């Protein structure tokens, strides 16, 4: 996850996959501007640091 | 012996927020100012961040920094991820009286599988061998993977001296080419039957056959 | 708009002595900080010098100390770099670079640069070799073309045919290393087999170290 | 509706047809137990009062 409504407290778990909301003008529940998809992931390299 | 250290290879994925992370050993990197530099590949260099919170005029603001003190890391975060960004980056410091410059964090990625690889021999002629002097020069391209080993067959046992084989290369076809050399002497050219090259492949091999008679 | 030229490579010496000018307009040159910094190919930055707005305080890296020199003047809004004692590692694109307010501000400043490459073990007389495939069926790579150049020394040569008239499907394969540290190689043009008689090919081999153009006839055997 | 997460300011309507949360525990966004859909349908009958 990369975006959130607020702070989690401890021991704390979501699973929820809604559209994060970081403007105030709403998106209407699709991808566009500022608005997007909080879950993100991961790229692995073998090669890498 | 301050140093910064970063990857080399982030931020490969499209459209949506990443961050990249630099960070110093010696000493504390929130002492002084850092600065993050992003150059054209094959071009010249600019600048992306200067005064570690700022931007040049005519900068997008898509990009944007952070410095945290917990981790003694400097964090720079890239929004919009459009087809502009095809660079390398790097974090620059200063200590005392001199410049200190990141490693490099390359980023780049924001019809037939199988292709029969073309495969020509150029023996000597007799301009070649009135001189004291036989190449023989075995060549290779348009092969996917570029992955092949080349050998060289004699008459009844396999050589392993004077062959030299370089690296593949990317031509103008969206495929590879390769060549090696072979170094021979005429006395053993006559007293052959037939030479041949061999290349290797992924579940491929191709071989040819010709004969000193010309 | 910031204007800077540098042009101070474009040749080879081992352990000699080379001049690097860079040239600045645009703005005052007596105000700002100034700096050197090269990069290697293929490698990352790094820095090599920096040097005062009056030119009384010059710096270094430890790499470089004790040699190397660095010298400017306001009057015609120029940098001076001086080496002496080079190694094979010096191969490297050199960019100078402009300051603010200080070393704190950041680069900010990137000259396009001069590629500098160093090269050692003198020089030999290049080898041509323009083959001449009088015998080749169709259905392959090359229909009827051949040239090779082989043991000449340093990287590069530039090569050409029929002094530049024809550019369309000439391949030029890269140098291959050999068992003595010797490079060569080979260019193939795609040209009808009708024309061996007909027209004429000159393969053209220039050096630049050793000063050598070899025009040589393409004649079938 | 018969439930909402808190209440609703005037001249507010919501179209979105989420899970309702009633518990602490979550539960992964299928229907179960502690979690329903707030949202009902609505029995009309003639012959009634």
């Amino acid at each position: 996850r990369l975006f959130r409504k607020s702070n989690l407290k401890p021991f704390e778990r979501d699973i929820s996959t809604e559209i994060y909301q970081a403007g105030s003008t709403p998106c209407n529940g699709v991808e566009g501007f500022n608005c997007y998809f909080p879950l993100q992931s991961y790229g692995f390299q073998p090669t890498n640091g | 012996n301050f140093m910064l250290t970063q990857p080399h290879s982030v931020s490969e994925s499209p459209g949506k927020t990443v961050t990249i992370s630099c960070t110093g050993s010696s000493g504390s990197i929130a002492s002084n100012y850092v600065q993050w530099y992003q150059q054209r590949p094959g071009s010249a260099p600019t600048t992306v961040i200067y005064e570690d919170n700022q931007r040049p005029s005519g900068v997008p603001d898509r990009f944007s920094g952070s410095i945290d003190s917990s981790s003694n890391s400097a964090s720079l975060t890239i929004s919009g991820l459009k087809t502009e960004d095809e660079a390398d980056y790097y974090c620059q410091s200063y200590d005392s009286s001199n410049w200190v410059f990141g490693g490099g964090t390359q980023l780049t990625v924001l019809g037939q599988p199988k292709a029969a690889p073309s495969v020509t021999l150029f023996p000597p002629s007799s301009e070649e061998l009135q001189a004291n002097k036989a190449t023989l020069v075995c060549l290779i391209s348009d092969f996917y993977p570029g992955a092949v080993t080349v050998a060289w067959k004699a008459d009844s046992s396999p050589v392993k001296a004077g062959v030299e084989t370089t690296t593949p290369s990317k031509q103008s076809n969206n495929k590879y080419a390769a060549s090696s050399y072979l170094s021979l002497t005429p006395e053993q050219w006559k007293s052959h039957r037939s030479y041949s090259c061999q290349v290797t492949h992924e579940g491929s091999t191709v071989e040819k056959t010709v004969a000193p008679t010309e | 708009e910031v204007q800077l030229v540098e042009s101070g490579g474009g040749l080879v010496q081992p352990g000699g002595s080379l001049r690097l000018s860079c040239a600045a307009s645009g703005f005052t040159f007596s105000s700002y900080w100034m700096s050197w910094v090269r990069q290697a190919p293929g490698k990352g930055l790094e820095w090599v010098a920096n040097i005062k707005q009056d030119g009384s305080e010059k710096y270094y890296v430890d790499s470089v100390k004790g040699r190397f020199t660095i010298s400017r003047d306001n009057a015609k809004n120029s940098l001076y770099l001086q080496m002496n004692s080079l190694r094979a590692e010096d191969t490297a694109v050199y960019y100078c670079a402009r300051g603010q307010l200080g070393p704190w501000v950041g680069v900010d400043y990137w000259g396009q640069g001069t590629l500098v490459t160093v090269s050692s073990a003198s020089t030999k007389g290049p080898s041509v070799f323009p083959l001449a495939p009088s015998s080749k069926s169709t259905s392959g790579g090359t229909a009827a073309l051949g040239c090779l150049v082989k043991d000449y020394f340093p990287e590069p040569v530039t090569v050409s045919w029929n002094s530049g008239a024809l550019t369309s499907g000439v391949h030029t394969f890269p140098a291959v290393l050999q068992s003595s540290g010797l490079y060569s190689l080979s260019s193939v043009v795609t040209v009808p087999s009708s024309s061996l008689g007909t027209q004429t090919y000159i393969c053209n081999v220039n050096h630049k170290p050793s000063n050598t153009k070899v025009d040589k006839k393409v004649e079938p055997k």
